[PDB]
Order: C-alpha cells, then structure tokens, then sequence
C-alpha cells in the first residue's frame, strides 16, 4: 500500500 | 522541457460500411499532462466523445485514450485534433481504415 | 509465475489562479492499474480499480485515503518549494511526478527497490539501487539529497521497500492473481493493399490480444526482413485488449513468398498466417 512522501 | 504527442487514429474492430464501430484516439508521448482532444466528422467537432483517466509512462511521459461510436460509411471522413503547448498549431490524424 | 511487482504513480500539477493543484496517485499490481486516487472531486477518496480489490474492507480504503490526501497536501508545497529552488514565476503551471515500489521474484523476495522524482518531465532524483544512497539529478536537487540526508529518509524508505511494500504485494497477489493471469489471444489475418506500379502493401493484423505484449514478424521464404518493414505501436482497442500490425511492400504476383509471424504469450505456438486471396 502506500508511503508517505517526504517534502522536497 | 516539452514533449510532442504521437496519434493514432483507429477503430476498435474492423470497419465495416453500415455497422456500429467505435473510433479511438490514442494520444501518447506528450508532456506537460495538459492537452485538448477533438475528434471529427467531415470537419465537424463530435459532441459525445468520451476520454480514458490519464497515465504516464515510466520515461514519464502522459497518455489518454480518446473514443466516439461511429458508424463507418464509405465516404464520411474522421479526425482527431490534438492541441498541446509543445506545438505551434493544433495537429490533425485522419482516419485510414486500412491502418 | 515469473517476477512480481507493486508501483505508484503519482502526480502533482500546479494551475495557479484556476485553484488547487490536480493531485493523482496509481497503483499498478504486475502493470495493471488496480487503485487510484484522484483529487478533483468534493470529498475524494482511494478507490478499487479492479474487482478483487473490493475484497478489502472499509478500513483499509479509509486508511490509504488519508494517507493520499496527506500526500497531496505534502506535494503542494514541493511546487511553492520547487519554484525557489528554480527561481521561477508563481504564475506557471508545473508538474512533479513520482515513480516508486517494488518488484519481488517467484519466491515472493525483494528483486529490487526504487523511487525516483521528477520536475516538469525531467529527472530530479532518484534512490539508487543501493537502496541507502541518492543521486540528485541536477543542482537544485542536490538541495534535496542534502535535506534528504540531514533527516535520514532513505533508511526511513528502504523500511517501506523491503517491508510493507513486499508483504502488500503478497497480500495484493493474493486476491488478484486469477484475474492477473488471464490472457486473450491474438486473432490474426493479413490484408491485402495497392501501390504505385507494380508494388503492392501486406498488412499482418493481430487484434484482441491480452496481454499488450506481442510479436510480429515478416518473411521471405524462412528469414525475417527487419529492413523497411513497417509497424505501428501497440495499442488499445479501448476493451481492455490490444493491437497491432506490421507491413511490407512486396511484388505484384509474389505475395504467396511472404509469410507473417505472431509470438504471443497466449498461444500454444506462434501464428503463422499468408495472404489468402477469395
């Protein structure tokens, strides 16, 4: 299932 | 950077003058997500022309089917117009039933 | 039952001005879409996108679905973070897209782990294979790699890949593979078309075929001909099956010289097909 994405 | 849209232009099963078929537009290739789809009957924009969700590609390129019923005659020509921001003018894929 | 694999696709395309960014994210089980989460709508949620997924239960859908709108929130400040680091107006539309899984093999094991980004249709970043390492693909992404690290994120990543990542995938496997491992074969025929002179066009049809995956070839009495035949790309009939076709320009009267092949996945053997006059 998913991740969270980190911020750029 | 931009990229230009390939067309293809074609049916679902093989034309057959009289008989219901359904005519796809297939747009691929193209960035950015952005584009604007018409397909056409002897130069006449089609109301009812229904759009696939939008994918990418892993070279991260966009791609989006585009479809109408139609009904095949001998003379009727069909088109699809595609205009996207990596273009001047908008770009136009006639229908050759032999394709 | 060969390799296995669980990607994401997400996109996230600032429109200024026409309100909030169109936030998107897919997911494919072995290349075949089966969630989607698109935030165009009032109250958007995770949704199945093939049957065998209704088979989870409301908690899961809830729980991927606030996941994807933290995710999109996220995203959104990657594109007022991304036009500082390219310097850029506030006014143009931009696009950040992420591709990011896993592929396991036959014995249900990690085969590889990824995820890379990328800014406007160009590669921004990426974790290398080595699943612990990053290469920034140019400078304002190098700003990144350094956050990246001063925050340990691709040990935080390869938790994800080698975990959850590859159990879900077993879990996923689980309840789709009969529909997974469905297959239509081609259907093949070969038409016949003009030319100037005295050459004419052969034209081998393959339709209706599942998987896309698919050969042709053409053949002068046992060799293929590779030179100047002509193809086009495979391509959906809008069903859920495809087509394709290849071509060649021959002589007038030598047509029964040529014979066209189909390799795909679904026959007991390859097709081999002539041009038949009636």
């Amino acid at each position: 299932y998913t991740v969270k994405y980190p911020n750029l | 950077i931009q990229k230009t849209p390939q067309i293809q232009v074609y049916s679902r099963h093989p034309p057959e003058n009289g008989k219901p078929n359904i005519l796809n537009c297939y747009v691929t290739q193209f960035h950015p997500p952005h584009i604007e789809i018409q397909m056409l009957k002897n130069g006449k924009k089609i109301p009812k022309v229904e759009m696939s969700d939008m994918s990418f590609s892993k070279d991260w390129s966009f791609y989006i089917l585009a479809h109408t019923e139609f009904t095949p005659t001998e003379t009727d020509t069909y088109a699809c117009r595609v205009k996207h921001d990596s273009m001047a003018e908008p770009k136009t894929v006639y229908w050759d039933r032999d394709m | 039952m060969g390799p296995h694999s669980l990607r994401y696709f997400v996109t996230a395309v600032s429109r200024p001005g026409l309100g909030e960014p169109r936030y998107m994210e897919v997911g494919y089980v072995d290349d075949t879409e089966f969630v989607r989460f698109d935030s165009d709508a009032e109250n958007p949620r995770y949704e199945p996108r093939a049957r065998w997924m209704e088979q989870e239960g409301p908690e899961y859908w809830e729980r991927e679905t606030q996941k994807a709108k933290g995710n999109e929130q996220s995203f959104r400040v990657d594109l007022r973070t991304l036009l500082g680091y390219y310097n850029q107006s506030k006014g143009g539309s931009h696009t950040i897209q992420v591709i990011s899984g896993c592929e396991v093999g036959s014995d249900g094991r990690l085969l590889r782990g990824y995820q890379q980004y990328a800014y406007d249709g160009c590669d921004y970043i990426a974790l290398n294979e080595d699943l612990k390492t990053w290469t920034a693909a140019d400078m304002a992404a190098l700003i990144t790699k350094h956050k990246w690290e001063q925050a340990g994120e691709a040990e935080r990543l390869r938790a994800y890949l080698e975990g959850t990542c590859v159990e879900w995938l077993r879990r996923y496997l689980k309840n789709g593979n009969a529909t997974l491992l469905r297959t239509d074969s081609p259907k093949a025929h070969v038409t016949h078309h003009s030319r100037p002179e005295d050459k004419v066009t052969l034209r081998c049809w393959a339709l209706g075929f599942y998987p896309a995956d698919i050969t042709l070839t053409w053949q002068l009495n046992g060799e293929e001909l590779i030179q100047d035949m002509e193809l086009v790309e495979t391509r959906p009939a809008g069903d859920g099956t495809f087509q394709k076709w290849a071509s060649v320009v021959v002589p007038l009267g030598k047509e029964q010289y040529y014979t066209c092949h189909v390799y795909h996945q679904g026959l007991p053997e390859p097709l081999t097909l002539r041009w038949e006059p009636p």
